[PDB]
């Protein structure tokens, strides 16, 4: 839950992209704190919605 | 006694509008807001919009 956080905000310090691969935590889904974050695997929200 | 608000994203802005809407209603004095607008400044070439 802590490993992918720094590559998010440190990159966003200049607003440069970071692409995630298999992150499961839903905290990064917010568009404000991590505006420059992307995800490749679906989050838990949609597997709940199914 | 009349005003209108407009803002873009990011400053957790939902709390601002929620608080102002909650506070405006209760008091006896009749504030009458009109045409609240939400604007997206991230749109590319959205100047015409």
């Amino acid at each position: 839950h802590f490993t992918p956080t720094p590559v998010s905000y440190t990159a966003g310090f200049y607003r440069i992209p970071v692409l995630g691969l298999t992150t499961r935590m839903s905290i990064y889904s917010d568009k404000s704190i991590h505006l420059s974050f992307l995800r490749t695997v679906p989050p838990y929200s949609h597997q709940s919605s199914v | 006694y009349i005003f209108s608000i407009v803002t873009t994203y990011f400053p957790g802005y939902q709390d601002f509008v929620n608080k102002i809407r909650s506070t405006i209603e209760n008091s006896f004095v009749g504030w009458e807001l009109e045409e609240v607008l939400l604007l997206d400044m991230s749109l590319d070439d959205g100047d015409s919009k």
